[PDB]
C-alpha cells in the first residue's frame, strides 16, 4: 500500500 | 530476504499539455501495481494475480492517492525549475523511490525514500528515518522544507508501521510465486577466438529471483579481473537470465571452473568445459 | 543534467532450435531520459506486433524496458533489434548472436 501523503520540494 | 519499493515519475512536455506521471509498485522484481497518466482512465492497476483479492476501496484509494501525487510532482518540476535557472523549453524527470526491506524477520530491517532530478540523486532520507541528505544547494532549500513540517517523522511512522504491514501481506498472498526458488539451468559454452585462445562463456537460465553470483576460477582460484559479466535480464516469463565469459589460452580451457551460487540450488554448482 | 545511452541485449527466451517456436527479446536498460524507439528486425525489415513491458528504473534511475516478440527461428533467417535515443546520433542496430 502507498503512503498517504507526498511533499513539496 | 524481501523488499517491496514503489517508485515514480514525472516527466515534462513543454507545449504538449502536462506533465507524464507513471507510477509503480514492486515486491523484490516483480512488479504489482502500476498507473500512467497516459491511459485513458488512469487508474492504478494490477500487475500479479495476488493483488487481485484486494477490493474496490482498495483500487479507489490507491488511484486517488496516486493522483495526488502526480499533481504534486507536477508542481515539484516546476519549482526545480527555479532552483536550477531552466527555462520552459526542455523537458525534465523528478524520480521517487520508497521502500522497505525485511531481513529475518517480522519488522522494518531499512526503510528508504529518495528523489532523483534529470538523472542525478537529488534529496534522499537517510537510513536513521530521521534526517536527510541533499546533494546540492537546491536539494538543501528542499531538505529545509521537509525539516520545518517534520516530514521525516511522518514517513518513518510509514516505513515502520504500513510499508512492513503490506509487504507481510502481499508475501503471504502471493507466496506460491514470492516465496519461490526456481535454480538455474547452466551450462559452459566455447568459442575460439583469434590469437590461440578461447571465450568460455558461462550460461545461467530460468531463475529466480534474480539475485545470483557467477564466478570465473583458474586453478581454483578466483578471476577477478578479465571477467565479462552481462547484466542479469529478463526471459520474459518470470524468470531470468545471466552470463559470465572469460577469455583463455587454447589448450587451457580445463583449467577454469565456474561457480553458481542461488538460493534454488541445494548446493553452488562448479561446471568445467 | 545526466544522459545515459542505451545497453542493448537481443537473445530468446528458451534456448533456439530451427522450426520451434519461442520469443525474441531486446532488453534495453542502463538509459535516461525515458524516451526510447525500439524495433525487432527480420532480415533488415521491421516485425510487425512487437509488445514491450512497462517502462521502469533502476537502482541508478536509469530506465529499462523489454521488447518481444513471438517467433519462429529458422537456420536462414537473421533477426537483429534497432535501437534510437537522443544520446545517439544514428540508430543502433544489434544483431541477435544465436550461438554467442
Ligand atoms: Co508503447
Amino acid at each position: 500500500k502507498l503512503p498517504a501523503q507526498f511533499y513539496i520540494l | 530476504s524481501h523488499s517491496m519499493r514503489y517508485f515514480s515519475a514525472a516527466v515534462s512536455r513543454p507545449g504538449r499539455g502536462e506533465p507524464r506521471f507513471i507510477a509503480m509498485g514492486y515486491v523484490d522484481d516483480t512488479q504489482f501495481v502500476r498507473f500512467d497518466s497516459d491511459s485513458a482512465s488512469p487508474r492504478m492497476e494490477p500487475r500479479a494475480p495476488w493483488v487481485e483479492q484486494e477490493g474496490p476501496e482498495y483500487w479507489e484509494e490507491e488511484t486517488r492517492n496516486t493522483k495526488a501525487h502526480a499533481q504534486t510532482d507536477r508542481m515539484n518540476l516546476q519549482t526545480l525549475r527555479g532552483y536550477y535557472n531552466q527555462s520552459e523549453a526542455s523537458s525534465h524527470t523528478l524520480q521517487w523511490m520508497i521502500g522497505c526491506d525485511l531481513g529475518s524477520d517480522g519488522r522494518l530491517i531499512r526503510g528508504y525514500e529518495r528523489y532523483a532530478y534529470d538523472g542525478k540523486d537529488y534529496l534522499a532520507l537517510n537510513e536513521d528515518l530521521r534526517s536527510w541528505t541533499a546533494a546540492d544547494t537546491a536539494a538543501q532549500i528542499s531538505k529545509r522544507k521537509c525539516e520545518a513540517a517534520n516530514v521525516a517523522e511522518q514517513r518513518r511512522a510509514y516505513l515502520e508501521g504500513t510499508c512492513v504491514e503490506w509487504l507481510h501481506r502481499y508475501l503471504e498472498n502471493g507466496k506460491e510465486m514470492l516465496q519461490r526458488a526456481d535454480p538455474p539451468k547452466t551450462h559452459v559454452t566455447h568459442h575460439p577466438v583469434f590469437d590461440y585462445e578461447a571465450t568460455l562463456r558461462c550460461w545461467a537460465l530460468g531463475f529466480y529471483p534474480a539475485e545470483i553470483i557467477l564466478t570465473w576460477q583458474r586453478d581454483g582460484e578466483d578471476q577477478t579481473q578479465d571477467v565479462e559479466l552481462v547484466e542479469t535480464r529478463p526471459a520474459g516469463d518470470g524468470t531470468f537470465q545471466k552470463w559470465a565469459a572469460v577469455v583463455v589460452p587454447s589448450g587451457e580451457e580445463q583449467r577454469y571452473t565456474c561457480h553458481v551460487q542461488h538460493e534454488g540450488l541445494p548446493e553452488p554448482l562448479m561446471l568445467r568445459w | 543534467m545526466i544522459q545515459r545511452t542505451p545497453k542493448i541485449q537481443v537473445y530468446s527466451r528458451h534456448p533456439a532450435e530451427n522450426g520451434k517456436s519461442n520469443f525474441l527479446n531486446c532488453y534495453v536498460s542502463g538509459f535516461h531520459p525515458s524516451d526510447i524507439e525500439v524495433d525487432l528486425l527480420k532480415n533488415g525489415e521491421r516485425i510487425e506486433k512487437v509488445e514491450h513491458s512497462d517502462l521502469s528504473f533502476s537502482k541508478d534511475w536509469s530506465f529499462y524496458l523489454l521488447y518481444y516478440t513471438e517467433f519462429t527461428p529458422t537456420e536462414k533467417d537473421e533477426y537483429a533489434c534497432r535501437v534510437n535515443h537522443v544520446t545517439l546520433s544514428q540508430p543502433k542496430i544489434v544483431k541477435w548472436d544465436r550461438d554467442m
